[PDB]
RNA sequence: UCGUUGUUUUUUUCUG
């Protein structure tokens, strides 16, 4: 099911707090991070135990 | 700007047939041209077949018959089988 | 004169005793009110009546 | 700490009497002047304590005309007015003294 | 012509991160000194200019371009609230944070220090330097009844009287001027040197006694 | 001992709640039983 | 009036300020302070925090038991005596 | 399955084909199944070539 | 000595020089109680004068300082406070002085002391009781909760004997609800409960065979294996130490930005420390932690299997009492940390101007003295500014209405269970109380039962070093856990000391 | 010369 989450994670490119949305999409183990200012997209598979923070750490590692 | 292509979709299809095979950019453009021309051909065939029967809308059967007309025997039959299987899966589920 | 005592006094129905026991033998007081707004803001000066 | 009236640098009087103004010793002579001159030039009252580490591209210091002066604790406002002799000497020396109280 | 120095997008931005109450100047000093010590190293502090204003107590402003520089500047300080309660400043608002913002002889001012605090007075002369301001106070003299003070045992006030002063308890230098214990009494009003920090010239509402006398 | 100590408080609380529930019921001259608003509870106190 | 918030006498001469007196004086100070921001640099963040502070003292002086939020205190550390606290409870006016 | 591609078990986006089909001036109305069939046929042809 | 050093640094630049200021704590020196009269005269104290003059029978404390400096380019007796001295204790004047002089000293030879004196009042400490630390206990939850059995444990250091941290396992779910019986363990400084196998793998045992080796020791008991299997299945998303640790630290209750690099290090720290600290706090011992976790989980499920009654909380053998010693220890520790912080802050604010601190204006003896005096006088056990949420009534006036009352008042106990929610279990006399606390004596009213008085032959353990016990055991075939195997060591006997497993022995009868 | 006023706040141990 589609899950909207205006979580307060900090973005790296636009560097705007609470501009990061960690949508949760469990149907096919797919994880999207939606940003509001620079509107970048991050993809990552999400397991049963995955959490917005898990996607955030994956994205942080990806950025560098 | 936002000039959409079929780069990533062709990449995924390639990954599921030959997963360890790369490609150049010009081959990607050739694939885009082939796919776009085939899309235009099938859409035009559907439009003409709709016009011949004076039907103002398109269903999947028009695309099926267009694929039959365009492609030869074996290839058209295989495309028909794949399209029928995909459509039935999309219908039941 | 705890609550339960108040209830016991009610039980016997001794109204006037309860009334005075909570006014006269305790913190009685007088005030003035305005009959229009019904508040307690009247400025009363008794010696000036 | 007392703030130089010309450049706005504020330092305790010990440095002023030992090493002078880091940026106005050449025009004010705080180190080798009587304590009255140091006091008058370096007023105690101050406002707007600004810490500076860059002065080349220092827009904030660029407002305070202290781009050429070394970065440091700069008082945006300095109360009191300089004695007549110090102001006259500063004007005579080719240095434009503008009070920072406004 | 300071107006030529108007800010714009070109100037590095500023972030205000909350810091411990009363230790804001200490935080400013820490920023400055760590910036000095890390200069030239492979991990310098990427800041341009930082400030704190008296009105903006508890608020630390640093000029930079990336929040990482601000975090580095505040990182390692116990004189700061650990939270990154930072915020941005508008283009027009940038000059506001750096905007810094009436004492005349003959106008009535009050005292707020010493044993005569709470008494209206008139300035007599402001020092040439501008550090001590002379005043025209009302003497509070017991005429030597309890000489053997504090701001809680001061008796009533009265104009100095040469006759009473001579009767009950001394030098005359002029007609109407009397020097008593280092204090100056002119026409029954106390003259003394007063620090400018001990007095306020604004925010005075005259009192009933002042109306009756003044 | 513990039993008595606990029981007394709860019984007192129940007593308070009951009294503050039924403190305004009054047998009116008509023989009805009405609370403050005049709402009728019993048409004849105890039906006798 | 003072009756509602009389001045306690800790020991004979020295009279302490009832909690309501402190709270009212603090609200008065905060209200004056808001009145002083507009005349000078008020960068939309001093305004916000200061007005929220004023709202906070007003709310506490009106009630000091708001859920999910810390509780205003005296310098003694004891929580303040808001009017709601006065009225409720057995010790409150109705039952006291 | 949220996306229609996942509902179809394919890889070519049915959504983009349907979008372009609306702006195609080919017929007044577009069905919901014709794009899936076209996507499947295009996928098969592309796999055959690849 | 718990905080045996203060260290400052100063890589001064303007010319880079690294200056490190240090303060090294030394011995403590204690004196018999004394007065410093405002006239400046001094003299030895005796309690009677204190009782008469509203004094405080206390002795100053002297601590040995040491100021050492470390600079690179690349201390004496200090009065810290006066501790009240309990009458007749070894440090009280009256422990000596014969029987005759007592009469001269105005002291009844019958009075047994045991109480402090403050401002002329005679205050005594009432022993508090708390559940023993470093012990597992299993508690069943209520009907309306997915939690069914919880095996909690609190970890406290042997040294000091002060609370450190706890950790709980919640046997989530119900029977045939939520698929299997999911088990998740709560760890210190984490923002969510965690699957057990995840922490197991993060702890070092990545493969599941070792996990089932440690948690189970009856292979034929298939039911426990199959009902813990559901947890095994959900932990297959983790296969190595690193991903497990990163998963752990990801909810490490820290801020955002630690990213994976430092995340696994943070997890390694939080598993090296803060977790079962009473066992150890350094690296290279997570084998012991694994073994303990396995044993604890095994016990928790055993209670979940109804193979053993759920642990009794009222079992007095698990109860512990705290006399004046431990309590004054805690209060002194708090005040000492406050003093040390004050000294450090003064050091900072006095060496920036670069003046050799006097060590005297820096040390404010008023901190410890005032704090102890207030705590004993009011009983609000803690710092004064934190009166609320502070254990009250720890110290009480010594009731001298009759000699028997005085005696009883001294051998009193108490339970700080509060009176919010009546319940009955804590109040009711329990079998284990036989001969340890009086059965007949107890107050009336709301405190009935919660206040207990020591039996006539009661004695309280003061604590003894455990090292000789370890030395002896090793002599007698104590087998460390490292040589532990389920099938082989299914008959040997486990050994616990002070609530921590230490090894194995196969013939414990002779031991 | 009638007149003539005496704290709060908590905590505690108790009584029925
Ligand atoms: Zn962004
Ligand atoms: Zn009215
Ligand atoms: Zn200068």
């Amino acid at each position: 099911i589609k899950q909207k989450l205006e979580t307060q994670f900090t973005c790296l490119f636009c560097n705007h707090d609470n501009s990061v949305v960690c949508t949760l999409d469990k149907k096919n183990s797919i994880g999207l991070l939606e940003c509001k200012k620079c509107n970048l997209s991050f993809q990552a598979p999400i397991n049963s135990l995955s959490q917005p923070i898990d996607i955030y750490s994956d994205w942080i590692d990806a950025c560098e | 700007s936002r000039k959409e292509s079929y780069s990533i979709y062709v990449y995924k299809v390639l990954k599921q047939v030959h997963p360890d095979t790369g490609i150049s950019s010009k081959a990607m453009g050739i694939m885009n041209s082939f796919v776009n021309d085939i899309f235009e051909r099938i859409a035009g065939e559907a439009s003409r077949l709709a016009h011949y029967n004076k039907r103002s809308t398109i269903t999947s059967r028009e695309i099926q018959t267009a694929v039959r007309l365009l492609l030869p025997g074996e290839l058209a039959k295989h495309a028909v089988s794949e399209g029928t299987k995909a459509v039935t899966k999309y219908t039941s589920a | 004169f705890g609550e339960m005592e108040r209830d016991c006094m009610i039980a016997h129905g001794a109204a006037g005793f309860l009334k005075e026991r909570l006014m006269e033998a305790s913190d009685a007081f007088r005030v003035h009110v305005c009959g229009i707004c019904g508040l307690m803001s009247v400025i009363a000066n008794l010696k000036k009546n | 700490e007392r703030a130089c009236m010309l450049c706005g640098i504020v330092l305790p009087g010990r440095v002023f009497m030992q090493n002078g103004c880091p940026n106005c010793d050449s025009v004010l002579n705080l180190r080798d002047s009587d304590q009255a001159t140091v006091n008058e030039c370096t007023s105690s009252s101050f406002e707007g304590l600004v810490a500076v580490g860059d002065n080349e591209h220092s827009w904030v210091a660029k407002w305070l005309r202290v781009d050429r002066f070394q970065p440091g604790l700069y008082a945006v406002r300095v109360d009191g007015r300089l004695p007549s002799d110090i102001v006259a000497a500063l004007e005579q020396y080719g240095v434009y003294y503008r009070p920072r109280d406004g | 012509p300071q107006r030529l120095l108007i800010p714009t997008v070109d100037d590095p931005g500023i972030w205000g991160v909350k810091v411990r109450l009363g230790k804001e100047k200490d935080v400013v000093r820490q920023i400055l000194k760590k910036k000095l010590a890390r200069e030239g190293t492979k991990n310098p502090l990427e800041i341009y200019s930082a400030f704190q204003r008296d009105s903006f107590k508890g608020h630390v402003y640093i000029e930079a371009r990336k929040a990482e520089a601000i975090n580095d500047a505040l990182k390692g300080n116990v004189n700061v609230f650990s939270n990154n309660s930072k915020f941005l400043v508008g283009i027009v608002e940038y000059k506001d944070l750096l905007r810094p913002v009436k004492l005349t002889r003959g106008s009535y001012v009050r005292v707020k220090n010493g044993k005569f605090k709470g008494d209206l007075a008139q300035v007599d002369e402001v020092l040439e330097n501008g550090l001590e301001a002379r005043l025209k106070l009302v003497p509070r003299l017991d005429y030597g009844k309890d000489l053997s003070y504090t701001s809680k045992f001061r008796p009533a006030q009265r104009l100095f009287s040469e006759a009473e002063a001579r009767v009950h308890e001394i030098r005359r230098d002029r007609d109407g001027f009397v020097t008593y214990g280092g204090e100056e009494y002119y026409e029954g009003f106390l003259y003394k040197t007063f620090r400018l920090q001990n007095l306020i010239v604004n925010s005075i509402n005259p009192t009933l006694n002042e109306l009756s006398l003044f | 001992l513990i039993d008595t100590a606990v029981k007394t408080a709860e019984t007192g609380y129940i007593q308070r709640r009951l009294v503050k529930a039924l403190e305004d019921i009054m047998v009116h001259y008509d023989g009805t039983t009405r609370n403050s608003l005049g709402d009728i509870i019993q048409f004849l106190y105890g039906e006798d | 009036p003072p009756q509602v918030r009389p001045s306690i006498a800790m020991d004979e001469t020295t009279q302490g300020q009832d909690d309501l007196t402190h709270k009212l004086s603090d609200i008065l100070k905060a209200n004056i302070n808001v009145q002083k921001l507009e005349m000078d640099g008020s960068p939309q963040h001093i305004i916000n925090e200061v007005e929220q502070l004023l709202q906070f003292h007003v709310a506490t002086y009106m009630d000091n038991d708001i859920a999910g939020q810390p509780q205003a205190l005296q310098k003694s550390g004891r929580p303040v005596k808001a009017i709601r606290a006065r009225l409720k409870g057995k010790e409150g006016r109705l039952r006291g | 399955a949220k996306t229609r591609s996942s509902r179809a078990g394919l890889q070519f986006p049915v959504g983009r084909v349907h979008r372009l089909l609306r702006k195609g001036n080919y017929s007044e109305r577009v069905g919901a199944g014709a794009p899936v069939y076209l996507a499947a046929v295009l996928e098969y042809l592309t796999a055959e070539i690849l | 000595w718990e905080e045996p050093r203060l260290i400052l640094d100063q890589p001064a630049q303007h010319d880079n020089i690294n200056k490190r200021y240090e303060i090294r704590f030394g011995k403590i020196y204690l004196s018999r109680p004394t007065m410093t009269e405002a006239d400046g005269t001094t003299h030895a104290m005796f309690p009677q004068e204190a009782r008469l003059r509203n004094l405080t029978y206390s002795s100053p404390v002297y601590l040995d300082m040491e100021k050492s400096m470390f600079t690179s380019i690349d201390g004496n007796k200090v009065h810290i406070g006066k501790v009240p001295i309990m009458l007749r204790s070894k440090f009280c004047s009256l422990r000596t002085l014969d029987e005759v002089d007592l009469y001269k000293m105005k002291e009844c030879p019958y009075d047994m002391g045991g109480y402090f004196v403050i401002n002329g009042s005679e205050k005594v400490l009432i022993a508090q009781e708390r559940s023993a630390a470093n012990i597992v206990q299993v508690f069943k939850k209520a009907a309306p909760s997915p939690i069914s059995h919880v095996a909690e444990i609190r970890s406290a250091l042997e040294k000091g004997s002060r609370l450190i941290s706890t950790m709980q396992i919640k046997l989530y779910g119900r029977e045939d609800k939520g698929t299997g019986r999911t088990i998740k363990a709560t760890l210190p400084y984490v923002k969510q409960d965690i699957p057990i196998v995840i922490v197991f793998r993060a702890l070092g045992v990545v493969p599941d065979g070792e996990i089932l080796q440690h948690i189970c020791y009856d292979e034929n008991d298939w039911q426990m294996l199959e009902m813990l299997k559901p947890c095994i299945e959900e932990g297959f998303v983790i296969q190595d130490k690193e991903v497990a640790l990163d998963f752990i630290g990801r909810r490490g209750s820290a801020a955002l930005g630690i990213r994976r690099e430092k995340r696994i290090q943070y997890a390694k720290d939080i598993l090296q420390k803060e977790l079962l600290p009473h066992i150890t706090q350094e690296e290279g011992f997570e084998t012991r932690k694994t073994f303990f976790l396995g044993y604890m989980v095994n016990r928790l499920l055993l209670c979940a299997l109804e193979r053993k009654d759920q642990d009794d909380r009222d079992h007095f053998g698990k109860k512990r009492l705290d006399l004046a010693g431990p309590l004054l220890a805690n209060l002194f520790r708090i005040l000492f940390r406050k003093l040390t912080r004050e000294i450090y802050r003064y050091m900072q604010r006095c060496i920036e101007t670069d003046r050799d601190f006097n060590l005297n204006l820096a040390v404010k003896s008023t901190t410890i003295t005032s704090g102890l005096k207030y705590s004993l006088a009011t009983g609000n056990w803690g710092e004064q500014k934190k009166a609320m949420s502070s254990r009250a009534g720890v110290s009480q006036v010594l009731n001298r209405y009759t000699y028997s009352s005085t005696l009883s008042h001294l051998r009193r106990t108490n339970t700080p269970i509060g009176r919010d929610g009546k319940l009955a279990k804590p109040r009711q006399l329990h079998n284990t109380h036989w001969g340890l606390v009086c059965p007949a004596e107890t107050p009336e009213g709301q405190a009935c039962g919660l206040v207990k008085n020591l039996s006539l032959l009661s004695g309280i353990s003061i604590g003894s070093p455990s090292e000789p016990i370890i030395n002896f055991l090793e002599e007698w075939g104590m087998e460390p856990l490292e040589d532990y195997d389920p099938a082989q060591h299914t008959k040997s006997t486990r050994i616990f000391v002070n609530g921590v497993w230490t090894g194995i022995h196969r013939d414990p009868s002779m031991l």
